[PDB]
């Protein structure tokens, strides 16, 4: 897209700094900050604990730009049929990373900011709506913040 | 299949 | 300030897992991510290493919401005059989080805004410049990230 | 001091 300011980037860098060095005292520049680095610490621990199991999904799913939202459509349906919960929804988030992950590993770079904006909208009409009806956000980062 | 793994190994992460 | 759509910040957290993700394997969700990602990694570095002059420092100044602002200058002034470098560089960031926790320990929250706004204003009037002569962002990416 | 700390402790960093 076309270039912002200078300053608009040099703020976003110095807020995502400071934001880290505030977490790891225990405080938080705002609530989507607390959430962004219990999600990083939960989608570690998920996949420290359970990658061996399923090392090989992104793989099996053999993806080609002509698939890849088939193949991405497909698994996130199956994972929400039989219902949600936060350990689903950080299951979520891992899989899009390999996914992307996988995308550049096949010279598919182009296909990360489409598994981003698939998720997103997803994220959107599905997940969130469940997440304001059981403690919002802040039970999430109250159940993997810390960890 | 690596559906219901991400499926019950998910469900084993949650809190 | 006012609020946003749900929508924009569904997609920033996105974005946010995913740059995280990426940047373990070695990849980047773009040159932004790649530099945060570097910056915190020579951050927490840099104060596991010298952390007793962090303990100096940090003591000797005694922020208060009045002379916050000339401690910082001060400070920031004396570590660039003689030349700017990517380890004052990192030193600088280092030294704005510091006042940042020390500010909130001490129940002056409303400073941490306002460090960042003045850490931001010298980063893009004095630092950047430097940077872009000096190599560019991607360079620090490679001297850094890895 | 704490100065000339920050000084040679950001110059033994630089790469």
């Amino acid at each position: 897209g076309p270039l912002g300011s200078m300053s608009q980037s040099n703020r976003e860098l110095v807020v995502d700094f400071l934001s880290y060095k505030l977490s790891q005292k225990g405080y938080s520049w705002s609530q989507m900050a607390a959430v962004k680095q219990a999600l990083r610490e939960a989608g570690d621990e998920f996949e420290l604990r359970y990658r061996r199991a399923f090392s090989d999904l992104t793989s099996q799913l053999h993806i080609t730009p002509g698939t890849a939202y088939q193949s991405f459509e497909q698994v996130v349906n199956e994972l929400f049929r039989d219902g949600v919960n936060w350990g689903r929804i950080v299951a979520f988030f891992s899989f899009g990373g390999a996914l992307c992950v996988e995308s550049v590993d096949k010279e598919m770079q182009v296909l990360v900011s489409r598994i981003a904006a698939w998720m997103a909208t997803y994220l959107n009409d599905h997940l969130e709506p469940w997440i304001q009806e059981n403690g919002g956000w802040d039970t999430f980062v109250e159940l993997y913040g810390n960890n | 299949x690596a559906x219901r793994x991400l499926x019950k190994x998910g469900d084993a992460f949650n809190r």
